[PDB]
């Protein structure tokens, strides 16, 4: 049970991709030729649609999910650290979320009633973090995922954006599709021009009308720290 | 051809056929479930002594082939329906269990089975243990599910149940032992997989043998058959890419399961052949010139 | 050394053949696969 | 070019599952199998005439 | 709601497509017969009915 009194106005910001966002169709190897495919891809030069915090901005908002996105988020603090999935958001459909709470990384996907407002406190006295509350209770269940330990160092730097994680998320035949990828950037604005591969990582098997996703951001106490989320929609 | 190179993975366990195919207690239809299948010695030699099957009839392979193959990503599903009700879990069917419960893709790569369950799912009584859905907006895409229970109306507006143009959306299956073969509990399970895509885990029992390399041999690496010499290779092979293909569909780089080591196959005739002969009336010698 | 003369040689060197050897032996073709010569490639279909 | 067309074209499904065969023939049986190997047969002999 | 179909098989359209086509000309015929008769009625097949 959480929720912010302070709002500023999301920023929207539009830009321009070069040409990034491909990834590996099938799992057969060929080398030295050129493979004609027709697949849901990013189109070239197409909008990106931004969200930028630690401008008072803590957007966190709903985003349409048709025929799949393209998830490109430039931090160099974690303070994106998942996302969640669902048609209504709401305790009376399914929905799966993936949160990358530290020792672990979790995916589960049950009926959640939602916060209307996810929460991930650490405080920047002693870079700890303390419990948070993203969901009240869980009702029917259906899938459950636990990873191996690892820790994410959540010391804030003062730099600009040190690296660059993108993602590929698409529902088909009740399996959701998820392609990871990054590199290496410095610069502090739009979207890095270059070119990168993305390679499977995960074929999660849930059956789910996904129409809408959410962000998961992580606040320094209302407030937080600089980090940008590109949102790209798929054509075929 | 000479010898034969099968070669399978390193997979001792039985599969689980008890768990699924003897369940105590099946899902209904509107609410089903899913269960990974790995590490398995797929043999449905088991279930010959135990079940009988009424309908085992499905797509993408051939049944015959089964012990030969090799299946990645299984998956199964499992819900009880009606006598009539067990013809519509079909690619390209219409009704209430293939439209607002259970729909499966037009294209379909795995196997369907059933079989009848009355001393089980029935009493003297009405069970009303199993529901589904037969009112619903749209039609479900392939492989999803709806366990949602709101009232429903024509219009779409949230209403009471006692209102008019209100009902709830689940309705009972009403079975009693003294009901004909329609109206009768069916238990269904699906299977899914995938095969020659991507590495597997799970298949029948074929004794694997030893690799014989720089001869013509008849391989068969995780189902896939053919004729060809076996020779080590220098290409390197990502950890989620089985074969690999060529400029023209074929099959010339494949990791061994055992040893991931990766070999090249090549054509085992290469070359040409040439005959001269002086004429048949003046003689039966030839010359041969291979080029 | 050549038995043509200095025109016929200069006429020989222009023209950029694909230089099929006549002799593509089963030893090259199962070896230096990662140079994926077409020549090679051609003869396992059976066109020669 | 001619050549280099001819290798490039035995990738085509001429209506069957796949233009690979020993998958046909390993996912089917000798019946079912063979209305594919006939496809695969008619389109390659068409490119070769 | 009300009715079950034992046997729902036809042809000459796809049973998906039903919503959408638009059909003219239909006639509906009605008979009974018993279960061993019921896979007769079908195009080319020999019994007596
Ligand atoms: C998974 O969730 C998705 C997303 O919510 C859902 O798909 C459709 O959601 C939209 C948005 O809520 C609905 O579409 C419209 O909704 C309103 C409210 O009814 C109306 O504008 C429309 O309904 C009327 O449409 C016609 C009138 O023009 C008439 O047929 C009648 O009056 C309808 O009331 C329209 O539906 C929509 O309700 C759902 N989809 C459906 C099929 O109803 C979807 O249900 C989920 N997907 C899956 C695959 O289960
Ligand atoms: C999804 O969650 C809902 C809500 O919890 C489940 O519905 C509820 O299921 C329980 C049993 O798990 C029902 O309790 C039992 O119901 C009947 C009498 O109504 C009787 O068998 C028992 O005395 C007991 O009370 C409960 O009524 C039912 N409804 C509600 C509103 O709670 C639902 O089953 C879950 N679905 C799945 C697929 O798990
Ligand atoms: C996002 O795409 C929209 C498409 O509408 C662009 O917004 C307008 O596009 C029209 C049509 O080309 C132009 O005439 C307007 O000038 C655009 N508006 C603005 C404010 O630029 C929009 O530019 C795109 N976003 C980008 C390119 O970042
Ligand atoms: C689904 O979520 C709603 C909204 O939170 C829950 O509604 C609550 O219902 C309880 C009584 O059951 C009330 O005391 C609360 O005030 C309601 N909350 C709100 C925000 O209005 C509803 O119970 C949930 N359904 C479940 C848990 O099955
Ligand atoms: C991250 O999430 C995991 C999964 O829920 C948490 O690990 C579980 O913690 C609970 C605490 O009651 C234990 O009962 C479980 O056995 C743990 N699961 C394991 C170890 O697989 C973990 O605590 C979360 N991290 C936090 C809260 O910092
Ligand atoms: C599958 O089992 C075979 C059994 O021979 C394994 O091959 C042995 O691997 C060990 C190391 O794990 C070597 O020390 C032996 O020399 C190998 N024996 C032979 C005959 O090659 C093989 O590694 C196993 N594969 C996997 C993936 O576990
Ligand atoms: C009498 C009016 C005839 C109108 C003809 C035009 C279209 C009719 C087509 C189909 C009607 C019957 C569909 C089968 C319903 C199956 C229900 C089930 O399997 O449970
Ligand atoms: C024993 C003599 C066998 C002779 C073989 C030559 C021809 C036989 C062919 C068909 C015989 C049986 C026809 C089926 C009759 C169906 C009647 C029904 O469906 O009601
Ligand atoms: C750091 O500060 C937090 C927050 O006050 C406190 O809980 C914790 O004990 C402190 N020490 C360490 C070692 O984390
Ligand atoms: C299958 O179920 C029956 C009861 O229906 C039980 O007696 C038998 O032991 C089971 N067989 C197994 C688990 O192999
Ligand atoms: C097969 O079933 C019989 C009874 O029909 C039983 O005695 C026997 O033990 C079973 N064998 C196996 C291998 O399950
Ligand atoms: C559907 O059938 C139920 C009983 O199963 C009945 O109560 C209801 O009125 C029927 N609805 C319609 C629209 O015919």
């Amino acid at each position: 049970c959480l929720d912010f009194d302070d709002r500023t106005p999301p920023a929207n910001t539009q830009f321009l991709s070069s040409h990034r966002g491909v990834y590996y169709p099938d799992d057969i190897f060929r080398s030295n030729v050129l493979h004609l495919v027709q697949d849901h891809f990013l189109p070239f030069d197409s909008n990106v649609t931004r969200f930028i915090t630690f401008g008072l901005n803590f957007d966190n908002p709903i985003i349409p999910f048709k025929d799949g996105i393209y998830f490109a988020a430039t931090e160099k603090s974690n303070v994106i650290r998942g996302w969640v999935f669902g048609s209504t958001m709401n305790n009376k459909s399914q929905s799966v979320i993936i949160m990358n709470n530290s020792t672990n990384l979790v995916i589960r996907a049950c009926n959640f009633e939602l916060c209307d407002n996810p929460f991930f406190v650490v405080l920047k006295s002693n870079n700890t973090q303390i419990p948070s509350y993203i969901f009240n209770n869980a009702f029917n269940c259906t899938f459950e995922y636990v990873s191996k330990d690892f820790n994410l160092d959540l010391g804030e730097k003062p730099g600009n954006f040190k690296d660059l994680r993108e993602f590929v998320f698409r529902n088909k035949d009740g399996f959701l599709h998820v392609y990871s990828g990054y590199q290496p950037i410095s610069a502090a604005s739009g979207l890095p021009t270059g070119f990168n591969a993305l390679k499977p990582i995960f074929k999660l098997p849930l059956g789910i009308n996904i129409t809408n996703f959410r962000t998961l951001l992580t606040a320094f106490p209302w407030g937080t720290s600089a980090a940008a989320y590109f949102v790209g929609y798929l054509k075929p | 051809p000479s010898k034969e190179v099968v070669r399978f993975p390193n997979i001792t366990n039985l599969c689980p056929f008890g768990e699924v195919f003897n369940a105590t207690t099946f899902p209904s239809v509107y609410a089903w479930e899913r269960k990974r299948i790995s590490n398995c010695v797929a043999d449905y030699s088991v279930l010959y002594n135990s079940t009988s099957f009424s309908t085992f009839k499905c797509y993408g392979v051939s049944a015959t082939k089964l012990n030969d193959l090799c299946f990645s990503n299984v998956y199964a599903d499992s819900f009880v329906v009606k006598g009539d009700d067990v013809r519509q879990i079909a690619p390209g069917q219409t009704g209430v269990i293939a439209d607002y419960n259970y729909k499966l893709p037009d294209d379909f790569t795995g196997c369907v089975l059933a079989w009848n369950t009355r001393n089980i799912d029935a009493t003297q009584t009405g069970n009303y243990n199993y529901k589904y859905r037969s009112l619903r907006h749209g039609k479900l895409r392939p492989f999803e599910r709806d366990i949602s229970n709101v009232p429903f109306s024509p219009d779409g507006k949230p209403c009471t149940p006692p209102a008019f143009n209100c009902y709830w959306p689940l309705n009972d299956y009403g079975f009693y032992i003294t009901n004909g073969i329609g109206y009768q509990p069916y238990r269904v399970v699906v299977l899914s997989f995938e095969l020659l895509n991507a590495p597997a885990t799970v298949c029948g029992p074929k004794l694997s043998t030893d690799l014989i390399k720089n001869q013509c041999v008849n391989f068969n690496f995780n189902g896939l058959t053919g004729t060809g010499v076996l020779t080590p290779s220098s290409k390197r092979f990502q950890p989620f890419q089985q074969f690999g293909r060529d400029v023209s569909d074929f099959t010339d780089s494949v990791r061994d399961p055992k040893t991931s080591e990766i070999l090249d196959i090549s054509p085992c005739s290469f070359g040409g052949v040439s005959v001269i002969t002086p004429g048949t009336n003046t003689s039966s010698e030839v010359a041969v010139l291979y080029q | 050394p050549t038995k043509r003369s200095f025109i016929e040689d200069l006429l020989f060197n222009k023209v950029t053949l694909a230089d099929a050897g006549f002799m593509k032996q089963y030893g090259e073709c199962l070896g230096d696969i990662n140079a994926r010569d077409l020549i090679c490639a051609q003869k396992f279909n059976g066109l020669t | 070019q001619a050549l280099n067309t001819l290798v490039k074209q035995l990738s085509s499904n001429f209506g069957a599952i796949s233009s690979v065969l020993n998958d046909i023939l390993s996912r089917l049986d000798k019946v079912e199998a063979e209305v594919q190997i006939d496809r695969l047969i008619t389109g390659r002999l068409q490119s070769l005439q």
